[PDB]
RNA sequence: GAGAAGUCCAUUGAACCUUAUCAUUUAGAGGAAGCAGAAGUCGUAACAAGGUUUCCGUAGGUGAACCUGCGGAAGGA
RNA sequence: UACCAUGGUGGUGACGGGUGCGGAGAAUUAGGGUUCGAUUCCGGAGAGGGAGCCUGAGAAACGGCUACCACAUCCAAGGAAGGCAGCAGGCGCGCAAAUUACCCAAUCCUGACACGGGGAGGUAGUGACAAUAAAUCAAUACCGGGCGCAUAGUGUCUGGUAAUUGUUGGAGGGCAAUCUGGUGCCAGCAGCCGCGGUAAUUCCAGCUCCAAUAGCGUAUAUUUAAGUUGUUGCAGUUAAAAAGCUCGUAGUUGGACCUUGGGCCGGGUCGGCCGGUCCGCCUCACGGCGAGCACCGACCUACUCGACCC
RNA sequence: UACCUGGUUGAUCCUGCCAGUAGUCAUAUGCUUGUCUCAAAGUUAAGCCAUGCAUGUGCAAGUAUGAACGUGAAACUGCGAAUGGCUCAUUAAAUCAGUUAUAGUUUGUUUGAUGGACUCGGAUAACCGUAGUAAUUCUAGAGCUAAUACGUGCA
């Protein structure tokens, strides 16, 4: 199959650790999901180190919080790509009540939902970041 | 169809069963002509036409679809325009040029296709100009939700199959295209029928 | 009712507020617990860095390491110990000094009661439960009753006798009592589903409710709430789950508000 | 959860079982039966009650338009029926009484309760007491 | 029919004196019967005022009862209509108030704000004091009548609606015994045993 | 020049009887004892290491509950 | 229909069997689905069963024939004679559904040249089978009780009397509502539970209590609840449940990086009848009906851009 | 709003179902209906049918006209009786829906197009006079008569 569940359940997961931060192997839609993050601040920053040559790639990715609370205070997947559980521009069911963001790679690349919504364009849901 | 329409002129109270009378008293003209006739179809362009002291009306469509008379100019009752439906070809350069009110014509004019306007009087039934249907002339939509709406002609696209798109620069507001069917070609530098409050 | 929902900022996200703020750093995460140990370690290196040592103890320093300590005497807290709470009810009074302590005048297993004020309190239902022994199977009762202040715990007890069980029972729900923060007119913050066993107990920002958690509705100062709790009818279970609602709750502006730290 | 919900050729195989599976009922219902169905029965029996206690009510035994005989139980206290007559049944569940599947409720011929009040339509009577069931009787002799 | 919610609703109001406690039901849904019962209208029609109270968006309580001025309601704001379901709730049914100059005598309509509420002219002059007065008068009279009286159910003066009953004298005794003796064997039951 | 009653060949191509069989509603040759009511007899299996630890595939066989041979299991000492 | 070729189809369900019209739509339920598919609108089909034909622009014809069969009918009994699944109405089947009525005034249509016709259609009679609003009480004075004041007496509401003014369901629990009389696991009752084995909270009567109230419950059908067909919305270790396990396909899916197309996506513009549903306005005293206006509709068809991912 | 509560039990929690409760139909039992006002109105037999009746027009479609008094009217010819109505039996099907195809094809009448006042004869119903299986239904031996229905000559 797809990662994607593991990036995301790595996340959480060292969350709860309180651990600095995390790593894993990563893509084009995996650096996609992980650059969303950071973009709505959920996480510091991310890395991908040895990008050029290698058999691999990795992806040191940095949580943000420490302390006292953690940021991702929940994050599941719900449904992958290449796909269905497919939504439209205006067919968005969802959670939080806009406290969180959900990521859609979307047609035109992978976002947020509120930019898909702008953006007038559907895709499917990576997952529901709070 | 003459009826509805004549009907719908009326409508306050008190005919429908009693109709047959009012074309009876001969007081109805359809393109200037003599009809007393009960189920007469009329449409768009048609003009309609009554007393001695009397009135002249034009079939058009309201913003919606439906066909309702329109008081008309006694100056502009002379004319009529008529779409080209349809086309059998030939002869010399004549096609047969069907249109949209049923009339046929074989035979030079000077151009044509499906979809220009023969602008026509009325007694002679003879053809004025012709109003093509291409981009900088002006059109008036039959049918839809778009419809009663007019503007003028940005740019046509033509797929396989049927010219699909008919793009118009305008309104006052903005642009918006629709299929060739619901074109209706009113005006040319030349010659314009287009005198009548406006529109989106 | 109705419905993410919008209007306006700061006196909107009020009320709670204080319970919320303190609350915030207490659960998670390296501050507070989870079990905070070598998160201990890992915070050690960081403040050294900042503050600093002035290094032969002398004025500054005496000060500074008690605002360190102070922190972390804080961090300990796990949500059953007053803090958060304390500070918003009110307070003042000769009653504070009885509470934190040691027995004075009063306390024994009571003095909160007082302090909180007026509210009503009303029966919620009373069960039987028959437990066999070797004579005789002796008739108990445990009743479960609610008074509440303006935030939520409900409270389970049983007596042999159907009376003495309600009258203590009426403490024990005033007494380690959290304060879920509303956020509209008796609207909850953001939708949860809290869940204990085999007992499936969503809540989401709607109408009004039926059974066991409706009277809980009420009483948590709640007035719209659209609680779809599924998978037993069994009343003393219903309640339970409903109360580690309302108590964690872990809406974004609370992972968000977090920066500051108190005495 | 299987599949969930992909593309490439695949919803159809799980539609096909839950209509196999099917607990309640198919094809809507008669192995006997429903409807308002007029059994005239000659048969007056007693029979016994279910495993949870006793009783022994009286009960008659009706044989159906739509070919069936079966137990029928009688609600209401007394009763009167006679040359047939046509006593029209409902057919309620108890969720179970042996042999007893239905109930014959007040229709026509089927009487209701001695001269009362309390109540009048459950267990029934006439007008103001009675008034009716002196009627009734009539009609069948002629 | 309506004395009867009245006294309840009365009864409700008042107080100490007996009585135990409740359940959970039963306080969602005593609360609901009080308001409908000041209106003394029905229960189809509350809820169907409700339903499009439900409806309309906004703020779920507060329709229904900011959409309570309706022309029943209004009459008594203005002190008019001396109760709701009053002698001039039936002043309303005899076409006394308008609404918008036009007449109509269904008080559930509702009323939207800023409306005019007043009396008209014709209907002051009652038709039917006139006859009342007739009588006295140069020929008979005799009075009065509320009533309580009936006519059916049955006299006394404690009457009808609602009600008095009274039918009394039973013995019901006998025809109890009647249906023990009687449906006692034969009927039963097919049971050939011998000790 | 039209062409009535009309008679024949060919074709589409009705209905009774000829099949032979399948289906439905039915009854039914003769027959087996699956569940059940409580008001029965037989033994006392399982139920506590149930007085031979339970259960199980498999065949044999016993009034029967069942027994046991073989091998397996611990939901068993 | 000749001749030549022997085929074409189906593990993506062909061929076949059963089914207590298809779509527009109806009912639900917060949404999803489920359900329902019909009388009406629309298309198709058949007129006792079945084939064929003339006529006419159009019929393979309910109000035409031919004519086998099925079945009533007429008979001066030789021979003819019929089409209600068209209105009204009969018959019997069944749980059960209307006057052997009135009119073309409206509405639309056939006819044709100008007023004629119609069981299309409308009326009224029947009729609580969907809907709603109003009664019957009710407003008010005065004696008697409680609450706001303060033995009493004031201010206010009830339990009756005096003046004028326009029924049915249940009451142990579910589930809301503790008498008295009579019976005693007998009789009967409760759709589960359970009640009656003599002082019954459950029978039955009568008082009283009351939910709703010109309606009500009861049954049938159906759906929600019931996340109990689970897509949203569940299990498979001991709960129904993990295939003894493998080798492998048709069938679900796919690690990294660059680039090209573009089936999966935005805007569209067509159609999406009316009725119904929702908003709001008036019209018959009101309302529901009905009128007029507005707002929403999946999805599917043109066109062009667009590429992250399959 | 929707949300649940009773029953496995000494008592408990979980699995799980029965049952109440909620809404609803083109329906029935029905006790009970003072009221204005609109509405459903045989998924049983596509069983079988008595009685009246569900299609008509000449003041410019047509020449003529016994009988009735230019006015009406019976037959022939033209337009119509196929539209409409109603029932889902048949019925899972290019049947129907939605999109296209159709120069691969029809459209009379009509709206519209294109073509275009010499002389004429022919027989016929009604009306009639009687009739056969004959009470018959039915139509003919039969006198008489009229054709923008017919047949022609034709720039």
């Amino acid at each position: 199959m797809v990662r994607v569940s593991v990036l995301n359940d790595a996340l959480k997961t060292m969350y709860n650790a309180e651990k600095r931060g995390k790593r894993q192997v990563l893509i084009r839609p995996s650096s996609k999901v992980i650059i969303k993050f950071l973009i709505v601040m959920q996480k510091h920053g991310y890395i991908g180190e040895f990008e050029f040559v290698d058999d691999h790639r990795s992806g040191k990715i940095v949580v943000e919080l420490n302390g006292r609370l953690n940021k991702c205070g929940v994050i599941s997947p719900r449904f992958d790509v290449g796909v269905k559980e497919i939504e439209s521009w205006t067919a968005r069911l969802l959670p939080s009540r806009q406290f969180g963001y959900i990521v859609l790679t979307t047609s035109a690349g992978i976002m947020d939902h509120e930019e898909a919504r702008r953006k007038n364009v559907g895709g499917k849901v990576l997952g529901f970041f709070y | 169809p003459l009826i509805l329409i004549i009907r719908n002129r009326l409508k306050y109270a008190l005919t429908y069963r009693e109709v047959i009378s009012i074309l009876m008293q001969r007081h109805v003209l359809v393109d200037g002509k003599v009809r007393t006739d009960k189920t007469y179809p009329a449409g768009f362009m048609d003009v309609i036409s009554i007393p001695k002291t009397g009135e002249n009306y034009r079939l058009l469509y309201d913003t919606k679809g439906r066909f309702r008379l329109q008081s008309v100019k006694d100056e502009d009752a002379k004319f009529k325009l008529c779409k080209v439906r349809s086309v059998q070809f030939g002869q010399k350069g004549i096609p047969y040029l069907n249109t949209y009110d049923g009339r046929t014509i074989r035979y030079p004019d000077p151009i044509i296709k499906a979809n220009d306007t023969i602008k026509i009087d009325l007694e002679t039934n003879k053809i004025v100009d012709f109003i093509k249907f291409d981009v900088g002339n002006v059109v008036m939509v039959t049918g839809g939700r778009n419809t009663g709406r007019v503007g003028v002609i940005k740019n046509r696209e033509k797929h396989k199959g049927s010219f699909e798109t008919i793009h118009v620069e305008d309104a006052l507001g903005h642009q918006f295209a629709t299929r060739l069917g619901n074109v209706f070609t009113i005006g040319k530098g030349n010659k314009p029928w287009v005198s009548l409050p406006k529109g989106k | 009712m109705a419905e993410r929902g919008g209007e306006r900022g700061g006196e909107r996200g009020g009320f709670g507020r204080g319970f919320g703020r303190g609350g915030r750093g207490d659960r998670g995460g390296r501050r507070g617990g989870r079990r905070g140990p070598r998160q201990e370690e890992e915070k050690w290196v960081p403040v050294t860095k900042l503050g600093r040592l002035v290094k032969e103890g002398r004025f500054s320093k005496i000060e500074e390491i008690y605002l360190h300590s102070l922190p972390v005497k804080e961090h300990q807290i796990v949500e059953t110990l007053v803090p958060g709470l304390k500070d918003e009810v009110m307070k003042i009074t000769p009653v504070q000094k009885q509470t934190r302590a040691g027995q004075r005048t009063r306390f024994k297993a009571f003095v909160v009661v007082g302090d909180n004020n007026g509210h009503v309190g009303l029966g919620v239902k009373c069960a039987k439960e028959v437990a066999t022994a070797i004579r005789g199977a002796i008739i108990l009762a445990k009743l479960s009753v609610v008074p509440v202040r303006r935030g939520y715990w409900g409270n389970k007890i049983g007596q042999p006798h159907t009376v003495p069980c309600k009258v203590t029972g009426k403490c024990g729900s005033v007494t380690v009592r959290m304060v879920p923060a509303p956020r509209g007119s008796g609207i909850v913050a953001a939708r949860v589903p809290k869940k204990v066993l085999q007992f499936a107990g969503i809540e989401d920002v709607f109408t009004s409710s039926r059974g066991s958690t409706k009277t809980l509705g009420n009483f948590v100062k709640a007035t719209f709430d659209c609680l779809m709790k599924t998978y037993g009818f069994l009343t003393p279970d219903f309640w339970r789950d409903t109360k580690f609602v309302k108590s964690p709750f872990q809406e974004y502006t609370d992972l968000l508000a977090k920066p500051t730290k108190a005495l | 959860m299987g599949k969930t919900r992909g593309m490439g050729a695949g919803r159809k195989l799980k539609t096909h079982r839950r209509n196999q599976r099917w607990a309640d009922k198919a094809y809507k219902k008669s192995h006997l039966g429903n409807e308002w169905k007029k059994p005239f029965a000659g048969s007056s029996h007693a029979k016994g009650i279910v495993l949870e206690k006793i009783g022994i009510e009286a009960k008659q035994p009706n044989s159906a338009i739509r070919k069936c005989a079966r137990v029928q139980l009688v609600k209401n206290g007394k009763k009167i029926a006679a040359f047939v007559p046509n006593d029209g049944c409902l057919n309620f569940i108890e969720e179970n009484d042996e042999v007893l599947i239905a109930g014959f409720g007040r229709k026509g011929h089927a009487v209701g309760d001695i001269p009362g009040v309390r109540f009048k339509v459950v267990k029934v009577s006439g007008v103001s007491l009675l008034a009716l069931f002196k009627e009734k009787k009539e009609k069948p002799r002629s | 029919m309506p004395r009867a919610p009245r006294t309840y609703s009365k009864t409700y109001s008042t107080k100490k004196p007996r009585r135990p406690y409740e359940k959970e039901r039963l306080d969602a849904e005593l609360k609901l019967v009080g308001e409908y019962g000041l209106r003394c209208k029905r229960e189809l029609w509350r809820v169907q005022y409700a339903l499009s109270r439900i409806r309309n968006n906004a703020r779920h309580l507060l329709t229904l009862d900011e959409k309570n001025p309706r022309r029943i309601f209004e009459g008594e704001a203005l002190l008019r209509r001396m109760n709701r379901y009053g002698l001039l709730a039936d002043g309303q049914n005899k076409l006394d108030y308008v609404l918008a100059l036009t007449v109509e005598n269904f008080l559930a309509r509702r009323l939207q704000t800023l409306v005019f509420k007043a009396g008209m002219a014709k209907s002051i002059h009652h038709a039917r004091v006139l006859i009342r007065q007739r009588h006295i008068r140069v020929g008979r009279q005799i009075v009065n009548i509320p009533s309580f009286m009936v006519r059916v159910e049955s006299e006394k003066h404690i009457d009808f609606s609602l009600t008095s009953p009274f039918g009394g004298g039973p013995p019901g005794r006998v025809k109890r015994k009647n249906q023990k003796k009687a449906s006692g064997g034969g009927g039963d039951g097919e049971e050939e045993d011998e000790e």
